[PDB]
């Protein structure tokens, strides 16, 4: 699916959406394939901690229509 | 490459017919065919499914089923050979409605019911005395090297019911006809009426070639294919006849067998290139009385491995409304060209091949 | 009418089954099933000395299939004497419980008989029924009813053999002609030998009609391969029982030779022998009736066949039979065990066919000359050219007669052919008798155009007649016949793989 992402948007889960929006970063990991993202995180996290974020991706193609053709009466 | 997949599905009447045609089905299986077996009655049956074909052959040896199970239906099976899928139909003096029908799409027109070919000349001795096996020559054999083999064959024998060919339609072939006495009628009620088939009118065994290149055999008896006959020997019961150790039958079918799945006779079209003589680029127009030089490639499927087409008889056309020019293609450095000269008078002109022969696959190119 | 056996061992099938019982032995169970088959055919082992002493070295006093194996194929050979331990017979009656299966009831039952060691039989058919009672199975049903052939007449063998009339109910049906269980061909072989083997010991005849046990034994010889030494054992002891048995014989009747050409001899024989080909010399036969398809109408009753040697033979040389299809009843009678005894046949009788006085003529269409015609006889061919066009018509009569008899003759087939000698192009036609039985063929060129679609030439005229019961087919030459229509006032289709013409431009010439 990484050809097909049209985009990809990061926020951390609170009430100020419009603040909590994270700078994403595209990277490449040395030794492993595929695309990457880092995300920088508003505030560090230490030892223990935990946070929670909201990713949202959407891609574009994904669905194949299955028959390929259809007459005027058959559905899709 | 096979151009049809190996994917067959199998319709007997009854299990027991596996048995008998066990030499048959062998040889087919060995050929790297995977063969799968259901009751022609059966209703799970079915062919296309999300408009894909589950299956890339189809025999049916079902001659006395009335109707097939399932979505199997004359209309299902016409599609089926317009997507180019290869049929293979036998059938006996049972035959049902649906194989009659079938054969009148494709143009073969199936005898009625209870009758069969009779021949009391060349009968053979072992038949019942009703003078309806028959032992076919191989002289009626179809004059056609790809479809029926190169090798040379013994006499045949043949029991079911004789088919006449529809004249109006050209793409039928007479791949085997009858004795010049032999006829089609009800043997126990006399002939009143003329005969359905009469002569060497009378067909066995014919082909179809159709327009998208599907081809679809039928036989007159299932029989030729079981394995009685294949082993059996044949004299004919008039005397003065030789004693022949084996019949042709199991060769014969090979032979057919190889036709009907495209595993011979498969030509292939490859780039056309047409240029000005001395360039190596079309312009965009010729100009009147131009000289240029047309050259296209041909193949042909031996073994399953694409290699250089042999055939010499092939013709170029020049045509606007008619054809200007004729000439044979020369084969030079692997592909067909020939260099000409245009005519005086201007126009829209199309390139044409149209490369048709006997049991090859038709082939026609426009630019 | 009662049905007729459609399978059975043949004189060639019997044979070829002692070869597949005479095959090399690999076990125990391999040499029970080839030793014992062999006996119940009635063959023996060449080896049979060496089969003893291979018994006995394989032969484990501990193991209860080994002890069944052991004594019933010792029984079989002659003299096979194998000695047995205490203990080996303490192990056979421990297996008779009602913790065992019935297959190793029977396995045991059978190991005791063989070796001859004492039973208790009553106690034997107590543990018998009761594991029967779980064992509901065909083939736990057919084990118990060997295990019955073997257990004492004094045991309550009657619950044992109630079971075989729910079993003849179990049997699956292919319809009137073959009676088989879902087994296979193994379990109905097997069963064929149990109930028969089981009924003759107990002395009661088979419940098992006489009409089932026919579909039955068809079923069981429907497939004349065995490919295991298991199956080839099983049909053997089935064909045995059924070859001789105190009280069911399968009567097999089949005509010898070609019936349909028998006029060149006019004698009928008939092979009566048992599911085994061993003909029935004991038997008699008898032609009950025969009669004509034509009308029905019987022509000769109750005229005894006479034993010639192994085939049965009647005369009637002093019938004169006409041309046609009849149908001869014949009974078997002697021996009260003959089942299926009754056979009917259908004998054909031909003839030969003379065509004589066919005259060969040309009329003018106007009929202002009287017609010209030319006598010929087959198969003289005719001499001279006949025309036929536009002004002069061409015919043909002919008579046809039997030339034994001289009735009048209508042969199913009676085509004329007109050959194209330069195209080798056949049109034919049909000949159609008139009020008088003689045949009249008229050729009118205006007409039939359509037929010969105008295309005049030369044409070779043959005859054409033939019946199923002609001896003599004839194909004749009659004589040639050149017809020509009316010229055409005015085809490259079948040209469909030819090269075409060559196709040249002609180019303008330069001022
Ligand atoms: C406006 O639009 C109109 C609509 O199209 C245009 O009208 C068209 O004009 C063209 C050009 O003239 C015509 O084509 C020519 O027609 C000629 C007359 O037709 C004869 O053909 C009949 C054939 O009958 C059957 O033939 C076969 C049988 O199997 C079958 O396939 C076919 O279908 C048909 O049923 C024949 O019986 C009658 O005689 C007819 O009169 C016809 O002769 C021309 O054929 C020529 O040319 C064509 C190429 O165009 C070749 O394919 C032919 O083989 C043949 O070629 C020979 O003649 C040429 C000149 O005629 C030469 O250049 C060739 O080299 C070659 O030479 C040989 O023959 C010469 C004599 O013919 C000899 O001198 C030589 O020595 C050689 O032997 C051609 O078909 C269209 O018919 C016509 N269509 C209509 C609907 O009317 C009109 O032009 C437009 N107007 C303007 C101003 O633009």
């Amino acid at each position: 699916l990484e050809a097909r992402l049209a985009h990809l948007g990061v926020q951390v889960k609170g009430e100020d959406e419009e603040e909590n929006n994270l700078e994403v970063r595209e990277t490449k990991i040395k030794g492993k394939s595929g695309r990457f993202f880092t995300v920088k995180l508003p505030v560090a996290l230490d030892p223990g901690a935990k946070i929670s974020v909201i990713v949202e991706t959407v891609y574009t193609h994904v669905l194949h229509p299955y028959p390929t053709q259809i007459t005027q009466s058959e559905k899709q | 490459v096979c151009a049809s997949g190996p994917r067959t599905l199998v319709l007997l009447d009854n299990l027991n017919v596996r048995e008998t045609h066990s030499l048959f089905f062998r040889s087919l299986k060995d050929r790297g065919f995977e063969l799968t077996f259901k009751t022609a009655d059966d209703p799970s049956l079915s062919l296309i499914k999300y408009g894909e074909f589950l299956y890339d052959n189809l025999i049916i040896f079902s001659p006395s089923v009335e109707d097939f199970g399932g979505n199997i239906n004359v209309e299902t099976i016409s599609a089926f050979i317009d997507g180019g899928g290869s049929v293979l139909v036998a059938a006996s003096s049972d035959i049902g409605d649906p194989l009659r029908e079938l054969g009148s799409e494709c143009g073969i027109e199936f005898d009625e019911e209870k009758t069969a070919v009779i021949d009391h000349h060349n009968y053979d001795i072992s038949d019942l005395g009703q003078h309806t096996l028959i032992v076919a020559d191989t002289e009626n054999l179809l004059k056609a090297p790809t479809i029926v083999g190169k090798s040379s064959l013994n006499p045949i024998l043949f029991r079911g019911v004789g088919m006449v060919a529809d004249p109006d339609n050209p793409l039928v072939l007479d791949i085997l006809t009858g004795s010049s006495t032999s006829y089609s009628f009800f043997p126990d009620k006399p002939i009143t009426q003329y005969p359905h088939a009469v002569g060497k009118n009378t067909l066995l065994i014919a082909g179809l070639q159709a327009r998208n290149n599907a081809r679809v055999i039928f036989s007159g008896s299932l029989d030729f294919f079981s394995d009685s006959f294949f082993n059996s020997a044949v004299q004919k019961a008039a005397p003065g006849s030789q004693r022949y150790s084996q019949t042709g039958n199991y060769e014969l079918a090979v032979a057919l067998s190889r036709w009907v799945f495209k595993e011979e006779g498969v030509l292939r079209v490859g780039p056309v290139s047409h240029h000005r003589v001395g360039e190596t680029a079309p312009p965009n127009a010729y100009t009147v009385t131009d000289l240029v030089e047309y050259s296209i490639v041909i193949q042909q499927l031996s073994n399953g491995k694409w290699v250089p087409f042999d055939g010499d008889d092939i013709q170029l056309e020049f045509v606007r409304i008619d054809p200007f020019v004729r000439t044979f293609l020369k084969k030079k450095g692997g592909k067909y060209s020939v260099q000409f000269k245009l005519p005086d008078v201007y126009g829209v002109f199309q390139f044409k091949v149209d490369y048709n022969r006997l049991g090859y696959t038709h082939l026609y190119s426009s630019t | 009418w009662a049905l007729t056996p459609t399978h059975y061992l043949t004189k060639h099938d019997v044979e070829r089954l002692k070869a597949s019982l005479d095959r090399p032995f690999t076990n125990l169970e391999s040499a029970f099933y080839s030793i014992v088959g062999l006996s119940s055919l009635g063959a023996q082992v060449p080896d049979a000395k060496k089969a003893c002493t291979y018994i006995r070295s394989n032969l484990d006093p501990s193991n209860v299939d080994s002890l069944f194996y052991a004594a019933q194929a010792s029984q079989a050979l002659s003299g096979c004497e194998i000695s047995i331990s205490n203990e080996t017979k303490d192990l056979l009656l421990a297996a008779v419980s009602e913790d065992s299966s019935v297959t190793q009831i029977y396995h045991a039952v059978a190991a005791l008989s063989g070796f001859g060691l004492p039973l208790a039989s009553q106690e034997a058919l107590s543990a018998l029924t009761a594991r029967l009672s779980k064992e509901e199975t065909v083939l736990a049903t057919v084990q118990a009813l060997q295990t019955a052939s073997h257990l004492s007449q004094q045991a309550d063998l009657r619950s044992i053999v109630e079971e075989i009339e729910d079993l003849v109910a179990r049997l699956d049906e292919l319809g009137g002609v073959y009676l088989q269980f879902e087994e296979g061909l193994e379990t109905t072989a097997l069963f064929v030998a149990a109930t028969y083997k089981l009924m003759d010991h107990v002395g009661t005849e088979p419940s098992i009609k006489e009409d089932q046990v026919i579909q039955l034994m068809n079923a069981i010889f429907s497939k004349k391969n065995f490919e295991s030494l298991s199956e080839a054992f099983s049909v053997a002891s089935a064909a045995a029982v059924l070859s001789h048995n105190r009280y069911h014989v399968p009567v097999v009747v089949v005509p010898e030779g070609s019936a349909s050409d028998t006029h060149e001899q006019a004698i009928l024989r008939l092979q009566v022998t048992n599911v085994l080909s061993q003909p029935l010399t004991q038997a008699t036969v008898k032609l009950e009736h025969a009669k004509s398809v034509a009308s029905r109408a019987t022509v000769l009753q109750k005229t005894s066949f006479t034993p010639v040697g192994d085939v049965f033979e009647l005369n009637f040389m002093n019938v004169k039979f006409s041309s046609g299809y009849y149908d001869f009843l014949v009974e078997v009678e002697g021996d009260n065990r003959y089942i299926a005894n009754t056979v009917e046949l259908r004998v054909k009788i031909s003839t030969e066919v003379g065509i004589t006085n066919v005259d060969l003529s040309t009329v003018d269409k106007d009929q202002s000359i009287a017609p010209k015609t030319t006598r010929v006889t087959y198969p003289a061919k005719a001499k001279g050219t006949f025309i036929a066009d536009s002004h002069q018509n061409f015919a043909l009569f002919f008579q046809l007669v039997d030339v034994n008899t001289g009735a009048e003759l209508t042969p199913h087939q009676t085509f004329v052919r007109l050959h194209n000698q330069k195209t080798g192009q056949e049109v034919v036609f049909v000949a159609e008798p008139d009020n008088k039985n003689v045949y009249k063929f008229e050729l009118d060129t205006s007409e039939r155009k359509i037929e010969f679609d105008s295309a005049s030439g030369t044409y070779t005229l043959y005859l054409i007649i033939g019946d199923a019961t002609l001896k003599n087919p004839i194909l004749w030459n009659v004589a040639d016949v050149v017809i020509k229509f009316p010229e055409e006032e005015a085809v490259l289709s079948q040209n469909l793989f030819t090269p075409k013409q060559e196709i040249q431009h002609l180019f303008r010439e330069p001022e």
